[PDB]
């Protein structure tokens, strides 16, 4: 089948180089010309750029938002498709995908999570929010990077569970707010993976 | 210049039901050929976005033939044939007339259709042990409401306020809304919301 | 866009026609998919039970119209009369009859001793060729259930035992349910639990190659991803050779004597057969075995004829050409022809016109023109599945086999165009360059005719490879009784001293991963081929030494049982990390775990003897602060062997501090957490 | 001599007598009579079809599924025209008993 | 000439897709072709003839 | 569903004017650039001219062979292909097609045979063709225009009659030679259709 | 300059049996997108055109599976995998790179197979009311030959015209009636042919 695997993700501080790698296998890469298509976190897709194929020059055509910074390759003979990402800034960071047409978008890839983030690994500060007299909720402020995983009684309550996508503050941490819905007295282990700390609430009014 | 595409950005979907997403442009996407150059593309939620249909009406293969395609040069249709819980994400009209295009429209929010809900505002006034960290957190929890389109306010005022919002579930089919005033060690010493759900603002405080 | 004038429009087009190639493959793959027969079980008369002893009656040139049948208890004496116009006498005074109609094991099929009694032969045979076509597929029988996997089987509907309306004293209601064609589909659809298409369709003697040609149909489309396609004529009264001799249809000697100048009419005889069929690339995605690929099939009635048995010779052109352009081949690409060849007088003079005008058109290569009943006897509705089962052993033994009657042909019929060589002598048949493509052709008395073009399997170069001897795995045997357990090993024990130096890990993976988990157990993990033969012998009386032998009701359901201390010895697991890496690596994970909680590491502890772990800073068991992790670890690591096995606990329990290992394996406490 | 299917759906059950014992006159004819197999070959040679005139045994879904059998010999183009049906006439109290 | 590739792709591409069109249109007349019922005879139960 | 049905064949002089219409049905006609392709009696296709698409605008290119001579034209409100042919000569005596495109030539009409020759309506002058001592054959020398006629025995030996295909000479005429190969006597019936010329041949050696 | 495309002009089928009809371009005829600009068309004897298979390896919808294409842009090869009736005719090579183009090729000149056939040659002398009519004929005919490459020389050259008829169906042989339009002196001063039917020139006169 046509495949467009990805790789080629990470964590950065802003002004690093970073290499985005798209394996292609199952068509002809020198015909198609490859484009590298941004989603930043919960927005609409943006073009990054895309490579003309060899045969139609090899020219490469980026936005007005990366000119200068992004460059884009192509080689068959090793029939990977390269997005080279020097002088990041803080908006790199998004899903950065790899789709097999510059006007025509196929394949499109899997979506390769880049981050350009000026933080380090801390683990959560786990903020109950006590019912108003209702929901019971607790906040897991200024953690990273994401994975987080927030359940309500270890895992045993899952009616009502709403865990909030995580949200980015302007000090580059992340903050996810899990609440449960529930007439009563109820335990909430936020689990910072890249850092295992896990973090126990109990909550009361 | 450059062509304005605009859609029905918050089409509803039941499943079982055909439903319709349009395509408006400024200009006009018939190029000399007697094709058009306008796309349909499908993110699917949390997924590699998809080629639904290319040069207007042609649906690309492995794409379910509900999704039907037509259109002028500057009003177009996609027509689902027949909307299944697979056929909800955004629906990005996407024009090939000029290339390059920086974005791929604000794309057609489609979900799961049900009636109006009631948007469960809940204020949690922050944890005193946070004002003991040094920050501030009130938290206006809405809960189970569907249409997302709630304005969620902080007065006696807003900017300080910072958006949190998950898609929609599939028993209730409803959103949640998370909109945190992360804040500061003094100026703690209310929130409500505008959405269809109600009418009248129902403004609950710390 | 910039370049040229072509860097957009010449993508719109690359799409239009990847695109137009996924959507014209789409309609190769409807209407012209290949059908691979993925397997083959058949109940031939010749005492006929596998294929392997059919290609041991066509290649040795046996005819197996022995005589008419005496295990039910005929009233032969009447069916024979000087007078031939007695109303209940036969002209057949022989014919290819088996005795696998009055035998059944009801017990295995699910069936009480007395639901089965009224299960018509014709049904029983099926519910047997069922489980086999599928044991010898691979496909273990018991695991399609709720799979889209539909039974077509051909049946001509033959009447078994007491009438419906005369009800005996144990069969009452199930005599209408156990012999109705209904449910000789449906009885295979119910016990081996598929939930497809499950149609006993009816078209005489060609429903075995109009249930085979529904099937194909049925899996091009798709509705079924797999398929059983048959048929059965086991004739349980002689009520069927004393109609047909009553229009002087029989020969006075039981054989099909196709193509020859003695010809007599049909040679009746009564068999079965069962196809596994799925689309090629289902069957080579899955790794089922391919023997042959059905290319096409045509289903055309013989129209207005001469009479309702009679046979029409411009029906069967337009089937030899409807199933010659749907396969997408030529008339000269069909090597040999599987012919009905009825041994008629009026058929197949009517039947072979009929071939020299459909195949013998200018042919380069004479047309081998063969007819298995001639060797076996007219199957009946079994008949055209008993040709793609000779033409399918045809393929894969690369020998066209005798039409043992046919030395003097017959002067009705006009063999001067050198087109079609009747086979006579075995004619060999080698995989050349060309494919290897045959015909069977299945026409019947209602006036039904049915043509199947199959061609040989794809030649597989490498597929299943060698890669080096290793570590034996158990030899799985289970069976419904503990009979057919002794049988098992006594059958399998057979088929290594007929095929010795059989690959172990061979006879480990097409019986473990070929079979069905049956009730009465004997697996034995042997050292090997000849430890195992013994082992074999051994549970062929009932003795188990280095057998496991036990029974179960399709029990599963482990549970790890977890000792907390008592069971170290002094060298645990010194060879089983050393054997395999799922064991050794299965203790790395615990031993990174068990890096930042314990000095001393477990990597060495298990690895070095009590003899030799004197020296090394652990003592062999007194160290509890070490021992005592390494147990947990060595407790961890084994586990996940299991798991890694495939054997998954319904329960884990601990002791003391195999509660530990056991919240480990469970998920509530990380390997981590309760290695610290 | 057209390209015309007979699919009918009917239950063997049990018309005349036993065919071991044959009959007067229903002699040679008794088999052609108690047959599915003909009970959709006797039809397309009255007329002349020269479709797959082929027979269905799933009892009470017979005939649905001789429609559908029908349906694809028209979807694929095997017959341009088909007759799909089922019959059960009960000569016999057998299947009541 | 014919004005380069713009007249040309662009002609192979009303075929490859004037193809598609008639190649999919195939696709849904082999799966899901609506067969008629032309006409309906029944004897039934009771005086139904 | 597309056809292309043409009209406007017929006989004219060097020196003349003609017109060559394709009616269109089926497609969109202001879609597709349409071509005029023509067959000289029994040789390979020469392409004369295409008009392209009035969405693409363009122009109408000619051959070399016809430019100056021949104009191409097209009408969607009345969905007509034009090839008006002007100034004719001796070379125009062909079949004229008209087909769907100016470089993929899809579709294709029955082909006008378009006729200019310098002769006038005259039957036959059938000569008979005596055997050496075999075959017995008649020609039809100088006959014009096509259709042409000549069975043997009047319409009763139809086997090893070959009718010998027109052959034009510089006068214009038509020439068949029609022969029947059998040992012996038989009788050969010309009817020249425009004119009604019907005659008929005893030959003996 | 321009693409020279040739073929096999005269190849033979025989139905049943898969042919290859190849076309050899000078120029290369694969285009930047990857493409090849080649085009087969046929035209069955006394039709209209019709297309087969464009872009060098695309079948044309409407054409039957047997017409396949595989090869690059300079050396292609149309595969027909099954030659009934239907596949034969003038198969042109036809590229699309450069189009101004003249010409459809030669085109490949497809027959019905048999073995070789020994063309009978029937030397006629013209009638001689026709040399009381003004004109002279004498007529050499080939008739039942089979392949058709047989020319007829005038002896003891040059006026001689040409009638060949397409191949027959029963013997599929050809026939050709050379014909020695003439004048009325020069009667008072013989025909033979080369077609490896035989191998020595069989020369029979008036």
């Amino acid at each position: 089948e046509v495949q467009l695997v990805q790789s080629g993700g990470g964590l950065v501080q802003p002004g690093r180089s970073l290499r985005l790698s798209c394996t292609a296998s199952g068509f002809t890469f020198g015909d198609y010309a490859m484009s590298w298509v941004r989603q930043a976190p919960g927005k609409g897709l943006e073009w990054v750029g895309f490579i003309r194929s060899k045969a139609y020059g090899g020219t490469t055509e980026y936005a007005a938002s990366v000119k200068g910074r992004f460059t884009i390759s192509r080689d068959d003979s090793k029939s990977i498709a390269y997005l080279q990402m020097n002088s990041l800034k803080t908006e790199d960071t998004a899903v950065y995908y790899c789709t097999r047409g510059g006007t025509l978008f196929d394949y499109w890839g899997q979506g390769t999570l880049v981050t350009v983030s000026s933080a380090s690994t801390k683990g959560p500060s786990v903020f109950p929010l006590a019912p108003s007299s209702a929901a019971l909720g607790c906040l897991v402020k200024d953690y990273f990077p994401e994975p987080v995983t927030v359940s309500w009684n270890s895992g045993a309550l899952t009616s009502g569970v709403h865990t909030f996508p995580a949200v980015l503050q302007s000090s580059g941490l992340y903050s996810l707010s899990s609440v449960v819905t529930v007439p009563s007295t109820y335990i909430c282990n936020v689990n910072h993976k890249p850092s295992n700390t896990k973090v126990d609430k109990k909550v009361e009014p | 210049d450059v062509v304005m595409t605009q859609s029905p950005l918050s089409l509803p979907v039941t499943p079982g039901e055909p439903a319709s997403i349009s395509c408006r442009s400024s200009q006009s996407l018939l190029h000399s050929n007697g094709y058009n150059y306008l796309d349909w593309y499908l993110q699917k939620p949390g997924q590699s976005p998809q080629l639904l249909i290319y040069l207007g009406s042609n649906r690309a293969s492995g794409v379910p033939d509900r999704f039907s395609g037509s259109g002028s040069g500057t009003d177009f249709t996609l027509k689902i044939s027949r909307v299944e819980a697979e056929d909800v994400g955004v629906y990005y009209c996407m024009q090939s007339l000029q290339t390059p295009r920086l974005t791929f429209g604000p794309g057609t929010k489609v979900d799961i259709k049900r009636t109006v809900a009631a948007p469960s505002v809940f204020i949690f006034p922050p944890s005193d042990e946070q004002l003991k960290s040094g920050t501030a957190s009130v938290v206006c929890l809405l809960n189970n409401f569907y249409p997302r389109g709630a304005k969620v306010q902080w007065k006696v005022q807003s900017g300080n306020s910072q958006e949190s919002v998950t898609e929609q579930d599939s028993k209730d089919s409803t959103y949640s809304l998370s909109s945190t005033l992360t804040l500061s060690k003094a100026d703690y010493e209310a929130c409500e919301v505008t959405h269809q759900g109600l009418s009248s603002p129902v403004t609950k405080s710390f | 866009m910039a370049s040229t004038d072509s860097e957009k429009v010449a993508e719109y087009l690359r799409r239009a026609t990847l695109d137009l190639r996924a959507a014209r493959q789409r309609i190769r793959e409807l209407e012209g998919e290949p059908v691979a027969v993925v397997a083959m079980a058949c109940r031939l008369p010749g005492g006929v039970s596998t294929p392997e002893e059919f290609w041991e009656l066509l290649s040795e040139g046996r005819d197996a119209v022995a005589g008419l049948p005496t295990d039910r208890g005929w009233d032969l004496d009447s069916l024979f009369h000087p007078d031939p116009t007695r109303s209940g006498t036969a002209h057949q005074r022989g014919g290819g009859f088996l005795t696998e109609a009055t035998a059944f094991d009801p017990a295995f099929f699910g069936m009480s001793p007395r639901e089965a009694l009224a299960v018509d032969p014709q049904q029983r045979l099926m519910l047997e060729l069922s489980w086999e076509v599928l044991e010898r597929a691979g496909i273990p029988p018991t695991s399609l259930q709720a799979s889209p996997t539909g039974v077509f089987v051909g049946l001509i509907p033959q009447e078994y035992g007491p009438r419906l309306a005369e009800g005996g004293e144990g069969v009452e209601g199930y005599l209408m349910t156990g012999t109705t064609t209904s449910v000789a589909s449906g009885r295979i659809a119910y016990t081996l639990g598929l939930e497809g298409p499950a149609i006993s369709v009816d078209t005489a003697c060609s429903s075995s190659l109009v249930a085979v040609h529904l099937a194909c149909q049925s899996l091009r489309r798709g509705e079924s991803s797999l398929a059983m396609a048959g048929g059965v004529t086991v004739m349980p009264t002689p009520g069927m050779l004393v109609d047909f001799s009553r229009m002087n249809s029989l020969a006075p000697d039981g054989r099909c004597k196709a193509f020859s100048a003695g010809a007599n009419g049909f040679g009746m005889a009564e068999g079965a057969g069962m196809l596994l069929l799925e689309r090629l690339s289902d069957a080579r995605r899955n790794g089922h075995p391919v023997l042959a690929v059905l290319r096409g099939t045509a289903v055309n009635s013989d129209g207005a004829s001469n009479g309702l048995s009679a046979p029409n010779g411009r029906a069967q052109v337009r089937v030899i050409q409807q199933a010659l352009a749907e396969s997408g081949l030529g008339p000269a690409d069909i090597d040999a022809v599987e012919a009905h060849g009825t041994g008629t007088r009026l058929g197949d003079p009517i039947e072979a016109r009929a071939l020299f005008e459909a195949y013998g058109r200018d042919r380069e290569q004479p047309l081998h023109l063969g007819s298995v009943k001639s060797n076996l006897g007219h199957t009946q509705a079994a008949a055209g599945v008993a040709g793609v089962i000779k033409m399918v052993l045809a393929m894969r033994a690369g020998t066209l086999p005798r039409t043992l009657h046919a030395s003097e042909r017959s002067k009705e019929i006009d063999w001067s165009s050198g087109a079609i060589s009747l086979l006579d002598e075995p004619e060999p048949w080698p995989a050349g360059a060309r494919p290897r493509r045959a015909g069977v052709s299945s026409f019947g008395i209602s006036g039904t005719n049915a043509h199947a073009i199959i061609e040989e399997a794809p030649q597989v170069v490498e597929g299943e490879r060698v890669e080096a001897g290793d570590v034996v795995a158990p030899w799985v045997l289970s069976a419904s009784s503990a009979e057919g357990l002794r049988a098992q090993a006594a059958r399998l024990a057979a088929h290594l001293r007929e095929h010795p130096g059989q690959d172990p890990r061979d006879i480990a993976y097409s019986l473990a991963t070929g079979r069905a988990a049956l009730p009465h157990r004997a697996a034995f993990a042997p050292v090997d081929e000849s430890a195992a033969l013994r082992v074999l012998d051994g549970l062929a009386t009932g003795n188990a030494d280095g057998a496991a032998v036990g029974t179960s009701r399709a029990q599963q359901r482990a549970v790890f049982v977890f000792p907390g201390q008592g069971w170290q010895w002094a060298g645990m697991a010194v060879d089983l990390l050393d054997t395999s890496p799922v064991f050794a690596a299965a203790l790395r994970e615990c031993a990174d775990a068990l890096e930042p909680h314990l000095d001393f590491e477990v990597i060495p502890f298990l690895r070095a003897e009590a003899a030799r772990r004197e020296q090394d800073a652990a003592l062999s068991t007194e160290r509890v602060d070490v021992v005592q992790p390494v147990m947990f670890a060595v407790m961890v690591s084994l586990a996940s062997m299991w798991r890694a096995h495939g054997v998954e606990p319904a329960a884990v329990i601990g002791h003391s501090q195999g509660e530990i290992a056991a919240a480990c394996v469970a998920g509530a406490l990380s390997l981590d957490d309760a290695a610290r």
